[PDB]
Protein backbone atom coordinates (compact mmCIF):
# COMPACT_ATOMS: atom_id res chain seq x y z
CA UNK A 1 0.00 0.00 0.00
CA UNK A 2 1.19 3.50 -1.04
CA UNK A 3 -0.08 5.30 2.16
CA UNK A 4 1.65 2.70 4.43
CA UNK A 5 4.91 2.76 2.35
CA UNK A 6 5.07 6.60 2.44
CA UNK A 7 4.35 6.76 6.23
CA UNK A 8 7.35 4.46 6.98
CA UNK A 9 9.51 6.44 4.46
CA UNK A 10 8.63 9.64 6.41
CA UNK A 11 9.65 8.07 9.77
CA UNK A 12 13.06 7.14 8.24
CA UNK A 13 13.49 10.59 6.62
CA UNK A 14 12.63 12.62 9.75
CA UNK A 15 15.21 10.82 11.95
CA UNK A 16 18.00 11.82 9.51
CA UNK A 17 16.44 15.27 8.83
CA UNK A 18 16.52 16.05 12.60
CA UNK A 19 20.02 14.62 13.24
CA UNK A 20 22.08 15.10 10.02
CA UNK A 21 25.28 13.11 9.31
CA UNK A 22 28.30 15.46 9.34
CA UNK A 23 32.11 15.18 8.70
CA UNK A 24 32.12 11.51 7.54
CA UNK A 25 35.35 11.58 5.41
CA UNK A 26 38.40 13.76 4.53
CA UNK A 27 39.70 14.95 1.11
CA UNK A 28 42.95 12.93 1.60
CA UNK A 29 40.91 9.67 1.47
CA UNK A 30 40.18 10.21 -2.26
CA UNK A 31 42.18 10.22 -5.48
CA UNK A 32 40.93 12.86 -7.96
CA UNK A 33 40.46 11.45 -11.48
CA UNK A 34 38.45 13.70 -13.84
CA UNK A 35 35.85 16.52 -13.95
CA UNK A 36 32.32 15.26 -14.80
CA UNK A 37 30.60 18.66 -14.75
CA UNK A 38 30.73 22.31 -13.68
CA UNK A 39 28.52 24.97 -12.06
CA UNK A 40 28.88 28.68 -11.19
CA UNK A 41 30.19 27.85 -7.67
CA UNK A 42 31.56 24.32 -8.04
CA UNK A 43 32.33 21.19 -10.00
CA UNK A 44 31.66 17.43 -9.83
CA UNK A 45 34.68 15.13 -10.11
CA UNK A 46 35.14 11.40 -10.55
CA UNK A 47 37.21 10.18 -7.52
CA UNK A 48 38.54 6.87 -6.19
CA UNK A 49 38.12 6.10 -2.44
CA UNK A 50 41.47 4.50 -1.54
CA UNK A 51 40.30 2.27 1.34
CA UNK A 52 37.63 0.46 -0.74
CA UNK A 53 38.75 1.09 -4.33
CA UNK A 54 35.19 2.36 -5.02
CA UNK A 55 34.62 5.17 -7.55
CA UNK A 56 32.38 8.12 -6.54
CA UNK A 57 31.17 11.49 -7.88
CA UNK A 58 32.48 14.27 -5.58
CA UNK A 59 30.73 17.70 -5.73
CA UNK A 60 33.20 20.45 -4.64
CA UNK A 61 31.68 23.87 -3.79
CA UNK A 62 33.84 26.93 -3.20
CA UNK A 63 32.49 28.52 0.06
CA UNK A 64 33.41 32.12 -1.01
CA UNK A 65 31.62 31.67 -4.40
CA UNK A 66 28.54 30.22 -2.63
CA UNK A 67 28.43 33.36 -0.42
CA UNK A 68 28.91 35.81 -3.36
CA UNK A 69 26.06 34.08 -5.26
CA UNK A 70 23.78 34.21 -2.15
CA UNK A 71 23.42 30.37 -2.16
CA UNK A 72 24.27 29.70 1.53
CA UNK A 73 20.76 28.52 2.64
CA UNK A 74 20.23 26.63 -0.65
CA UNK A 75 23.55 24.74 -0.16
CA UNK A 76 22.66 23.86 3.47
CA UNK A 77 19.24 22.65 2.15
CA UNK A 78 20.94 20.51 -0.53
CA UNK A 79 23.19 18.59 1.88
CA UNK A 80 20.63 18.30 4.73
CA UNK A 81 17.97 16.89 2.31
CA UNK A 82 20.29 14.60 0.26
CA UNK A 83 21.74 12.92 3.42
CA UNK A 84 18.16 12.18 4.67
CA UNK A 85 16.42 10.72 1.57
CA UNK A 86 16.26 7.08 0.36
CA UNK A 87 14.50 6.11 -2.91
CA UNK A 88 15.56 3.88 -5.88
CA UNK A 89 15.80 6.85 -8.31
CA UNK A 90 17.60 9.28 -5.97
CA UNK A 91 21.42 9.29 -6.03
CA UNK A 92 22.95 8.24 -2.67
CA UNK A 93 25.16 10.59 -0.63
CA UNK A 94 27.97 8.42 0.83
CA UNK A 95 30.05 11.06 2.66
CA UNK A 96 30.21 14.81 3.27
CA UNK A 97 32.81 17.11 4.84
CA UNK A 98 34.37 20.56 4.53
CA UNK A 99 37.79 22.17 4.79
CA UNK A 100 39.13 25.77 4.92
CA UNK A 101 38.00 26.53 1.34
CA UNK A 102 35.35 24.08 0.15
CA UNK A 103 32.27 21.97 0.85
CA UNK A 104 32.33 18.33 -0.37
CA UNK A 105 29.48 15.87 -1.12
CA UNK A 106 30.63 12.36 -2.16
CA UNK A 107 27.89 10.51 -4.01
CA UNK A 108 27.40 7.26 -5.96
CA UNK A 109 29.07 7.53 -9.43
CA UNK A 110 26.41 7.03 -12.19
CA UNK A 111 28.46 5.94 -15.23
CA UNK A 112 25.85 6.09 -18.00
CA UNK A 113 26.08 9.88 -18.39
CA UNK A 114 23.40 12.57 -18.40
CA UNK A 115 20.05 11.97 -20.08
CA UNK A 116 20.86 15.40 -21.71
CA UNK A 117 23.84 13.93 -23.66
CA UNK A 118 21.90 10.96 -25.03
CA UNK A 119 18.79 13.03 -25.85
CA UNK A 120 20.74 15.70 -27.76
CA UNK A 121 22.75 13.11 -29.71
CA UNK A 122 19.84 10.76 -30.69
CA UNK A 123 17.55 13.79 -31.24
CA UNK A 124 14.40 12.51 -29.48
CA UNK A 125 13.17 9.46 -27.54
CA UNK A 126 10.24 7.28 -28.68
CA UNK A 127 7.03 7.56 -26.57
CA UNK A 128 7.70 4.18 -24.76
CA UNK A 129 11.34 5.33 -24.02
CA UNK A 130 10.13 8.76 -22.70
CA UNK A 131 7.30 6.99 -20.72
CA UNK A 132 9.85 4.65 -18.98
CA UNK A 133 11.85 7.69 -17.74
CA UNK A 134 8.73 9.77 -16.93
CA UNK A 135 7.29 6.95 -14.71
CA UNK A 136 10.48 7.08 -12.56
CA UNK A 137 10.14 10.89 -12.14
CA UNK A 138 6.43 10.55 -11.20
CA UNK A 139 7.28 8.03 -8.42
CA UNK A 140 10.28 10.15 -7.28
CA UNK A 141 8.11 13.29 -6.95
CA UNK A 142 5.36 11.32 -5.16
CA UNK A 143 8.10 10.30 -2.62
CA UNK A 144 9.72 13.81 -2.32
CA UNK A 145 6.41 15.68 -2.07
CA UNK A 146 5.20 13.31 0.72
CA UNK A 147 8.21 14.53 2.78
CA UNK A 148 7.16 18.18 2.09
CA UNK A 149 10.11 18.57 -0.30
CA UNK A 150 9.96 20.66 -3.49
CA UNK A 151 12.66 19.74 -6.06
CA UNK A 152 12.70 22.87 -8.33
CA UNK A 153 15.34 21.93 -10.90
CA UNK A 154 14.05 19.07 -13.05
CA UNK A 155 15.93 18.89 -16.40
CA UNK A 156 17.80 16.28 -18.51
CA UNK A 157 21.23 17.73 -17.42
CA UNK A 158 20.42 16.55 -13.81
CA UNK A 159 19.17 13.02 -14.69
CA UNK A 160 21.88 10.38 -14.89
CA UNK A 161 21.46 6.93 -16.54
CA UNK A 162 22.72 4.01 -14.43
CA UNK A 163 24.32 0.67 -15.52
CA UNK A 164 20.78 -0.87 -15.67
CA UNK A 165 19.33 1.97 -17.81
CA UNK A 166 17.33 3.52 -14.92
CA UNK A 167 17.38 7.20 -13.83
CA UNK A 168 19.29 8.67 -10.88
CA UNK A 169 18.13 12.20 -9.89
CA UNK A 170 21.10 14.31 -8.84
CA UNK A 171 21.44 18.05 -7.94
CA UNK A 172 19.37 19.01 -4.94
CA UNK A 173 20.80 22.58 -5.00
CA UNK A 174 17.31 24.16 -5.11
CA UNK A 175 15.38 21.48 -3.14
CA UNK A 176 13.57 22.82 -0.07
CA UNK A 177 11.51 21.41 2.79
CA UNK A 178 8.44 23.70 2.97
CA UNK A 179 4.90 23.17 4.22
CA UNK A 180 3.36 26.43 3.00
CA UNK A 181 4.12 28.57 -0.07
CA UNK A 182 7.61 29.70 -1.16
CA UNK A 183 8.81 32.65 -3.27
CA UNK A 184 12.41 32.23 -4.50
CA UNK A 185 12.96 32.80 -8.21
CA UNK A 186 15.04 29.73 -9.05
CA UNK A 187 15.24 26.85 -11.50
CA UNK A 188 16.08 26.81 -15.23
CA UNK A 189 14.19 29.21 -17.65
CA UNK A 190 12.70 26.56 -19.99
CA UNK A 191 11.30 24.58 -16.95
CA UNK A 192 9.78 27.46 -14.88
CA UNK A 193 6.04 27.30 -14.10
CA UNK A 194 4.15 30.60 -14.88
CA UNK A 195 3.51 31.28 -11.14
CA UNK A 196 7.31 31.41 -10.54
CA UNK A 197 7.86 33.95 -13.41
CA UNK A 198 4.94 36.10 -12.19
CA UNK A 199 6.38 36.31 -8.60
CA UNK A 200 3.41 34.68 -6.90
CA UNK A 201 3.80 32.33 -3.95
CA UNK A 202 4.16 28.79 -5.27
CA UNK A 203 4.17 25.18 -4.09
CA UNK A 204 4.95 21.58 -5.23
CA UNK A 205 2.70 22.07 -8.32
CA UNK A 206 5.73 23.71 -10.02
CA UNK A 207 7.43 20.26 -10.11
CA UNK A 208 4.41 18.78 -12.00
CA UNK A 209 4.59 21.63 -14.58
CA UNK A 210 8.38 20.84 -14.88
CA UNK A 211 7.49 17.14 -15.50
CA UNK A 212 5.31 18.32 -18.44
CA UNK A 213 8.29 20.26 -19.84
CA UNK A 214 10.58 17.19 -19.42
CA UNK A 215 8.14 14.77 -21.10
CA UNK A 216 7.66 17.23 -24.01
CA UNK A 217 11.47 17.69 -24.40
CA UNK A 218 12.15 13.89 -24.30
CA UNK A 219 9.44 13.10 -26.89
CA UNK A 220 9.98 16.16 -29.23
CA UNK A 221 13.75 16.62 -28.94
CA UNK A 222 13.22 20.32 -28.04
CA UNK A 223 11.40 22.05 -25.14
CA UNK A 224 7.85 23.48 -25.46
CA UNK A 225 9.08 27.04 -24.81
CA UNK A 226 12.45 28.05 -26.26
CA UNK A 227 14.19 31.20 -27.57
CA UNK A 228 17.71 32.71 -27.69
CA UNK A 229 17.19 34.71 -24.46
CA UNK A 230 15.39 33.90 -21.13
CA UNK A 231 13.03 36.95 -21.39
CA UNK A 232 11.53 35.63 -24.69
CA UNK A 233 11.14 32.17 -23.01
CA UNK A 234 9.17 33.79 -20.11
CA UNK A 235 6.78 35.55 -22.59
CA UNK A 236 6.06 32.12 -24.25
CA UNK A 237 5.50 30.38 -20.85
CA UNK A 238 3.01 33.02 -19.60
CA UNK A 239 1.13 33.29 -23.00
CA UNK A 240 -1.04 30.22 -22.30
CA UNK A 241 -0.10 28.63 -25.71
CA UNK A 242 1.72 25.27 -26.48
CA UNK A 243 2.23 23.63 -29.95
CA UNK A 244 2.80 19.88 -30.27
CA UNK A 245 4.76 17.99 -32.98
CA UNK A 246 2.45 16.09 -35.39
CA UNK A 247 4.01 12.75 -34.27
CA UNK A 248 2.78 13.17 -30.64
CA UNK A 249 0.03 10.62 -29.82
CA UNK A 250 -3.46 11.92 -28.80
CA UNK A 251 -2.87 10.54 -25.24
CA UNK A 252 0.53 12.29 -24.95
CA UNK A 253 -0.99 15.67 -25.99
CA UNK A 254 -3.87 15.28 -23.49
CA UNK A 255 -1.44 14.45 -20.65
CA UNK A 256 0.74 17.48 -21.53
CA UNK A 257 -2.25 19.89 -21.72
CA UNK A 258 -3.06 18.84 -18.12
CA UNK A 259 0.56 19.21 -16.81
CA UNK A 260 1.44 22.39 -18.79
CA UNK A 261 -1.68 23.95 -17.31
CA UNK A 262 -1.50 27.62 -16.22
CA UNK A 263 -4.64 27.15 -14.01
CA UNK A 264 -3.62 25.62 -10.61
CA UNK A 265 -7.20 24.38 -9.99
CA UNK A 266 -6.80 22.29 -13.20
CA UNK A 267 -3.11 21.18 -13.21
CA UNK A 268 -2.53 17.42 -12.86
CA UNK A 269 -0.69 16.51 -9.70
CA UNK A 270 -2.45 19.48 -7.96
CA UNK A 271 -6.06 18.19 -7.83
CA UNK A 272 -8.07 16.34 -5.12
CA UNK A 273 -6.78 12.94 -6.49
CA UNK A 274 -3.12 14.20 -6.47
CA UNK A 275 -0.54 11.98 -8.26
CA UNK A 276 -3.25 9.40 -9.12
CA UNK A 277 -4.56 11.69 -11.91
CA UNK A 278 -1.14 11.20 -13.57
CA UNK A 279 -0.61 7.49 -12.72
CA UNK A 280 -4.09 6.58 -14.06
CA UNK A 281 -3.83 8.71 -17.26
CA UNK A 282 -4.29 6.87 -20.64
CA UNK A 283 -0.66 7.62 -21.70
CA UNK A 284 0.52 5.54 -18.68
CA UNK A 285 -1.95 2.62 -19.25
CA UNK A 286 0.95 0.21 -20.16
CA UNK A 287 2.97 1.27 -17.06
CA UNK A 288 3.20 -1.22 -14.18
CA UNK A 289 4.09 1.26 -11.36
CA UNK A 290 5.24 -1.49 -8.93
CA UNK A 291 7.47 -3.19 -11.61
CA UNK A 292 9.10 0.26 -12.30
CA UNK A 293 9.76 0.84 -8.54
CA UNK A 294 11.16 -2.74 -8.18
CA UNK A 295 13.35 -2.14 -11.31
CA UNK A 296 11.86 -5.29 -12.99
CA UNK A 297 11.06 -3.51 -16.30
CA UNK A 298 13.57 -3.97 -19.17
CA UNK A 299 15.18 -0.57 -19.91
CA UNK A 300 14.84 0.81 -23.49
CA UNK A 301 18.55 1.75 -23.49
CA UNK A 302 21.63 0.30 -21.66
CA UNK A 303 24.66 2.70 -21.67
CA UNK A 304 28.03 1.43 -22.93
CA UNK A 305 30.46 0.49 -20.12
CA UNK A 306 34.20 -0.01 -20.81
CA UNK A 307 34.80 -0.79 -17.11
CA UNK A 308 35.23 0.76 -13.63
CA UNK A 309 36.22 4.45 -13.65
CA UNK A 310 35.41 4.88 -17.36
CA UNK A 311 34.00 8.33 -18.29
CA UNK A 312 33.24 7.74 -22.07
CA UNK A 313 29.58 8.76 -21.47
CA UNK A 314 30.69 12.24 -20.25
CA UNK A 315 31.94 15.36 -22.01
CA UNK A 316 35.49 16.62 -21.35
CA UNK A 317 35.92 19.69 -19.14
CA UNK A 318 38.95 21.89 -18.41
CA UNK A 319 40.79 20.53 -15.33
CA UNK A 320 41.49 22.97 -12.44
CA UNK A 321 43.50 22.49 -9.20
CA UNK A 322 41.68 21.97 -5.85
CA UNK A 323 43.21 24.70 -3.70
CA UNK A 324 42.78 24.58 0.09
CA UNK A 325 43.59 27.92 1.79
CA UNK A 326 45.67 27.93 5.00
CA UNK A 327 42.88 30.11 6.56
CA UNK A 328 39.28 29.08 7.26
CA UNK A 329 36.78 30.86 4.97
CA UNK A 330 33.10 31.48 5.90
CA UNK A 331 33.20 29.24 9.03
CA UNK A 332 30.09 30.75 10.65
CA UNK A 333 27.95 30.56 7.45
CA UNK A 334 28.58 26.81 6.95
CA UNK A 335 28.82 25.73 10.62
CA UNK A 336 26.06 23.08 10.22
CA UNK A 337 27.42 21.50 6.99
CA UNK B 1 10.84 23.28 -38.93
CA UNK B 2 10.71 23.73 -35.10
CA UNK B 3 13.64 21.23 -34.85
CA UNK B 4 15.78 23.37 -37.26
CA UNK B 5 14.86 26.49 -35.22
CA UNK B 6 15.91 24.76 -31.98
CA UNK B 7 19.25 23.50 -33.43
CA UNK B 8 20.10 27.01 -34.75
CA UNK B 9 19.26 28.58 -31.32
CA UNK B 10 21.84 29.46 -28.63
CA UNK B 11 20.18 27.16 -26.07
CA UNK B 12 20.98 23.59 -27.23
CA UNK B 13 23.94 23.24 -24.80
CA UNK B 14 23.77 22.63 -21.03
CA UNK B 15 21.44 25.12 -19.35
CA UNK B 16 22.41 26.83 -16.15
CA UNK B 17 19.97 27.49 -13.32
CA UNK B 18 18.91 31.01 -12.14
CA UNK B 19 20.86 32.55 -9.20
CA UNK B 20 20.25 35.53 -6.78
C1 LIG C 1 27.59 22.28 -9.45
C2 LIG C 1 28.64 21.69 -10.11
C3 LIG C 1 28.41 20.81 -11.16
C4 LIG C 1 27.11 20.52 -11.57
C5 LIG C 1 26.86 19.56 -12.72
C6 LIG C 1 26.10 20.16 -13.91
C7 LIG C 1 25.86 19.12 -14.99
N1 LIG C 1 25.16 17.93 -14.47
C8 LIG C 1 25.90 17.22 -13.35
C9 LIG C 1 24.90 16.24 -12.70
C10 LIG C 1 25.63 15.26 -11.79
N2 LIG C 1 26.69 14.47 -12.43
C11 LIG C 1 27.08 13.19 -11.92
N3 LIG C 1 27.73 12.42 -12.82
C12 LIG C 1 27.94 11.16 -12.40
N4 LIG C 1 27.59 10.61 -11.23
C13 LIG C 1 26.99 11.45 -10.37
N5 LIG C 1 26.57 11.20 -9.10
C14 LIG C 1 26.07 12.36 -8.61
N6 LIG C 1 26.12 13.36 -9.47
C15 LIG C 1 26.69 12.79 -10.60
C16 LIG C 1 27.12 14.97 -13.74
C17 LIG C 1 27.17 16.49 -13.82
C18 LIG C 1 26.20 18.26 -12.23
C19 LIG C 1 26.05 21.12 -10.89
C20 LIG C 1 26.29 22.00 -9.84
Amino acid sequence: SVKEFLAKAKEDFLKKWENPAQNTAHLDQFERIKTLGTGSFGRVMLVKHMETGNHYAMKILDKQKVVKLKQIEHTLNEKRILQAVNFPFLVKLEFSFKDNSNLYMVMEYVPGGEMFSHLRRIGRFSEPHARFYAAQIVLTFEYLHSLDLIYRDLKPENLLIDQQGYIQVTDFGFAKRVKGRTWTLCGTPEYLAPEIILSKGYNKAVDWWALGVLIYEMAAGYPPFFADQPIQIYEKIVSGKVRFPSHFSSDLKDLLRNLLQVDLTKRFGNLKNGVNDIKNHKWFATTDWIAIYQRKVEAPFIPKFKGPGDTSNFDDYEEEEIRVSINEKCGKEFSEF
Amino acid sequence: TTYADFIASGRTGRRNAIHD
